[PDB]
RNA sequence: UUGAGCCUUGAUGUGUAGGAUAGGUGGGAGGCUUUGAAGUGUGGACGCCAGUCUGCAUGGAGCCGACCUUGAAAUACCACC
């Protein structure tokens, strides 16, 4: 119906700019939603070899527009820190396997500063759903209110596909696209810092706007 | 004339070989003997090579 | 078919002393081929393997895949460690990931404990990742399972060396296809495997992706799998587009017509010596010109060899009546057990064809027969007037590093093989070992000549029993004729064990049939009228196989 | 009359277990149809044959989400395939 409508209103085989489809995406209200913001990003990379895959976190000023719950599960003082500065749920390492077996749900990734008895089930229990805190990506650090900001920030994992295809919110579309273009320029400077050493033809490809019921226009 | 030539490259890392020959039919092995290297002043063993 | 995934350009090889394995071979293999690979036996298909799959090197001309494809490569014969059990094996291959597996369980140590907790982890991590994301990682214990399941593998914890051959066969197939590869270039895949295997193994090379290359010396599985047909002649391969059958007519065309062009050449051959043997008649030419044109014509040729068509199994002692009876036979190895309650009686002059899945006491049987085992029950009883010779399925027992007339001869010039005496060099050389060949090492041999020469070595003894288990492993059509042929003249008798229903189909006097739950039918006359037996007692069902996959 | 592309548009992807042909993370909760059904006929391609996909019709409207009984989850546009 209004899908097949939306197929005629977007005509992708034109390529547009990095601006020059915001208003019409907008025009994209009438669905009945939210309309979370999930773009697509394509680059010019390899991904099926080893070394290039890429995991890692950002900020945007506007937040994703989702409640980000990243639990402490450690031992110490960090569920303390987190039961005032953003902790889903405070868990002693004494409790961590019951807590997650129970209710194991949250927005982020678990808390454990230095209260690591186990990385947790050690066969994808912790790591599987990528619960791993990894200092590499970002996930760990000396900081201990510093968890405070990934509930404050939005912080997104870099998740990798088997193609390098990165699908991100960006601060659902109640921020106006003024304020989706100070997201837009972040995102690429993030990007381009993510750059693999091992580079060829264009460093990024394509990127396609659109919302949850929405349709993909090309960035370009 | 059935013997062919082969060389004794030295395996300490320099470039410096030896080279004799060898009747590749009754002695399908390869070669391996603790020779001289000028190159580093000291005997490495030197393995066979095309 | 715009690019290719290899290329090859002016390869040549030469062994010892001056023959040109290959030569002048300029071939290219484009994505999503399948390329089958003839030839006789000793033509060099498992060196221009090698030398595509890159452990050859030492060769001239140019050879390059494309700069980043996986390479998965079968050889003749695999090598294993005996000590290690299926599950370890299949570890040996998939270790990365378990290695990764075991360096969280260090970073969990060091992130547990506040020393190296945040100064020397980052960074390293970095592989920590990178395996686990691009390989399954976690998703292993599922992924092997499913595999092991697909390909019907044995129990995890049984040793290598108690194995059988073809699950030993199939754990070396595994282990080649756990490392995802595009190239795959396979020496003889279905060598010990059983009809249900080279079925599923067939119809996965045709659902595969990637390209491959096989050796084969089956026309039914090449012509399943295969797009194209490589030869290998003599240093030249000849690309041909189409089936086997065309190709047989092809090939034997090709031959006629050599033989007729060096009938020709030796007619010309004598013509100009005829002249060159005249005199000069006066103060005349004689033609310098003329005469070096006829030294030139001396080009040589290459005769066609191998094309073994005679193989020499020696007479043995006269034989009784009461060649072999077993009665009440049972065997177990722990809670499986192989045969029960089987019992026959073989006469004169019978060939028995053994056939069943595999790993179902065929060569337990063997064991049993000439003393190396002991059955649950017992009584299997031979005759007064018998003498055994057995081949069995691994080439393992000799050595590597002796010449041919030093292993089959054992340095002695006269073999009196049974009764009567016969010089080593003729008795060697009446299985296709020539007086040049005669020099060669056995770890320097191909798998067929390696074949032919377990046949010659064991088989001196002179005993009119001939147990054979599976003696047409890597022999090409033309010695498989050759053994059809003298297998059907020896006056005793003997039990062959093989999964080639052609090769038996043409010899087999008796059946041994194996069946599930250790049910050993016996039955008399050939596979032709076995059928009529099977129809006579008919049962049709066609629901063969399940073909699920190896990878999600 | 045809080949090779190249852009789309559809259509496809069945290990053991769970509803049962049951592809990589979406973003995520209901969209969807009644512009005329879940079903009954009806032609085709696949099949591992239980089925989904579809031309199809007097007639014609609630199916799936929602609850995970799994290594992975609900054929819910568009995704750069
Ligand atoms: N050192 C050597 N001396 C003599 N001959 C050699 C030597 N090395 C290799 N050859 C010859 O190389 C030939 C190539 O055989 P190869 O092992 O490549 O398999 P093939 O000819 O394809 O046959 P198959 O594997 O079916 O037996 C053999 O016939 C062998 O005689
Ligand atoms: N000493 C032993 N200990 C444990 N298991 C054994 C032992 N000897 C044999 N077996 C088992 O019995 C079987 C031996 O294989 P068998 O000789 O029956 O081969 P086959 O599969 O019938 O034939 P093929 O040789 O063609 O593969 C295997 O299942 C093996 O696990
Ligand atoms: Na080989
Ligand atoms: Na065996």
């Amino acid at each position: 119906k209004r899908m097949r409508v939306i197929r005629e209103k977007v005509d992708a085989t034109k390529q547009y700019d990095i601006n020059e489809a915001i208003a019409l995406l907008k025009e994209l209200a009438t669905a009945k939603f939210v309309e979370s913001v999930d773009v697509a990003v394509n680059l010019g990379i390899d991904a099926r070899k080893s070394d290039q895959n890429v995991r890692g976190a950002t900020v945007l000023p506007h937040g994703t527009g989702r409640s980000v719950r990243v639990a402490v599960f450690t031992q110490g003082a960090n569920a303390e820190a987190a039961k005032a500065a953003g902790a889903e749920l405070v868990g002693m390492e004494d409790l961590a396997d019951q807590i997650k077996k129970g209710e194991m749900n949250f927005d982020v990734v678990i808390a454990s500063p230095d209260a690591m008895r186990v990385v947790g089930q050690l066969g994808q229990v912790l790591g599987p759903r990528g619960l791993m805190p990894n200092p590499k990506v970002g996930t760990v650090t000396p900081n201990v209110a510093e968890a405070v900001k990934n509930a404050k920030a939005g912080q997104v994992r870099y998740r990798n596909d088997k193609n390098g295809i990165i699908h991100t919110t960006i601060g659902k579309v109640d921020f106006d696209a003024d304020k989706l273009k100070e997201n837009l320029e972040a995102l690429l400077v993030a990007l381009k810092k993510a750059k693999p050493t091992q580079a060829k033809g264009v460093y990024i490809k394509k990127v396609s706007i659109s919302t949850t019921m929405g349709a993909g226009v090309a960035v370009d | 004339g059935i013997r062919e030539k082969i060389k004794l490259v030295s395996s300490a890392g320099t470039g410096h070989f030896y080279t004799t020959t060898k009747n590749k039919r009754t002695k399908p092995e390869k070669l391996e003997l603790k020779k001289f290297d000028p190159v580093v002043r000291q005997h490495v063993i030197y393995k066979e090579a095309k | 078919m715009a690019q290719f995934v290899y290329t090859m350009h002016r390869v040549g090889k030469v062994v010892p002393p001056k023959r040109h394995i290959l030569k002048n071979i300029s071939l290219s293999f484009f994505p999503g081929a399948k390329i089958g690979v003839l030839g006789l036996n000793g033509a060099g298909k498992s060196t221009l393997l090698r030398i595509m799959a890159g452990i050859d090197k030492d060769i001239e001309g140019e050879a390059r895949p494309q700069p980043d494809i996986k390479i998965g490569y079968l050889p003749q014969e695999p090598q294993l460690n005996p000590e290690h059990t299926v599950r370890e094996s299949i570890e040996e291959a998939v270790s990365e990931v378990v290695n990764a597996l075991k360096r969280l369980d260090e970073v969990y140590a060091l992130y547990a404990d506040p020393d190296a907790d945040f100064d020397k982890l980052a960074a390293e991590q970095g592989r920590l990742e990178e395996i686990i994301q691009a390989h399954d990682g976690h998703n292993l214990n599922v992924q092997l399972e499913r595999a092991a399941d697909a390909l019907r593998l044995p129990d995890w914890d049984a040793k290598i060396a108690n194995l059988s051959g073809g699950e030993r066969r199939r754990v070396a197939l595994c282990r080649l296809l756990l490392e995802k590869p595009d190239m795959l270039l396979l020496d003889q895949p279905t060598n010990h495997l059983d009809a249900e295997s080279v079925a599923w193994l067939e119809r996965f090379l045709h659902d595969f992706e990637g390209t491959v290359v096989a050796i084969t010396h089956d026309r039914y599985f090449l012509d399943n799998v295969a797009g194209w047909i490589l030869e290998l002649d003599r240093g030249e391969g000849i690309p041909w587009e189409g089936n086997y059958s065309s190709w047989l007519e092809q090939k034997d065309q090709r031959l006629a017509q050599e033989a007729s062009q060096e009938a020709a050449r030796r007619k010309s051959i004598e013509k100009e010596l005829e002249w060159v043997r005249q005199g000069t008649k006066g103060r005349q030419s004689k033609g310098k010109a003329r005469l070096a044109r006829f030294e030139e014509l001396n080009s040589t040729e290459y005769q066609k060899r191998n094309e073994t068509n005679e193989l020499f199994i020696p007479p043995g002692p006269r034989l009784g009546d009461k060649v072999l009876e077993v009665s009440n036979l049972r065997k177990s190895y722990g809670d499986r057990l192989l045969i029960d309650s089987l019992s026959f009686s073989i006469p004169k002059g019978a060939i028995v064809g053994i056939i069943g899945p595999n790993g179902a006491g065929k060569s337990t049987l063997f064991r049993m027969i000439s003393g190396q085992e002991q059955p649950d029950s017992g009584t299997i009883t031979l005759g007064e007037t018998v003498k055994l010779a057995s081949v069995d399925q691994f080439r393992d027992s000799m050595d590597n590093s002796k010449t041919v007339w030093e292993e089959v001869s054992g340095g002695l010039d006269i073999m009196k093989i049974g009764n009567t005496e016969m010089p080593s060099r003729a008795y060697v050389g009446r299985f296709n070992f020539k007086g040049v060949d005669q020099g060669k090492r056995v770890g320097e041999l191909s798998g067929g000549e390696r074949g032919r020469l377990h046949l010659a070595k064991l088989l001196q003894v002179g005993g009119n029993m001939l147990l054979l288990d599976q003696p047409t492993n890597d022999l090409d059509i033309e010695t498989l004729r050759a053994l059809e042929n003298a297998l059907l003249e020896f006056p005793g008798c003997a039990m062959v064990i093989s999964h080639d229903r052609w090769f038996l189909d043409r010899i087999a006097t008796h059946i041994l049939d194996y069946q599930d739950e250790g049910k050993v039918e016996f039955f008399e006359g050939n596979f032709t009228e076995y059928e009529e037996y099977k129809k006579r007692t008919l049962g049709a069902d066609a629901l063969e196989p399940k073909r699920i996959k190896y990878k999600r």
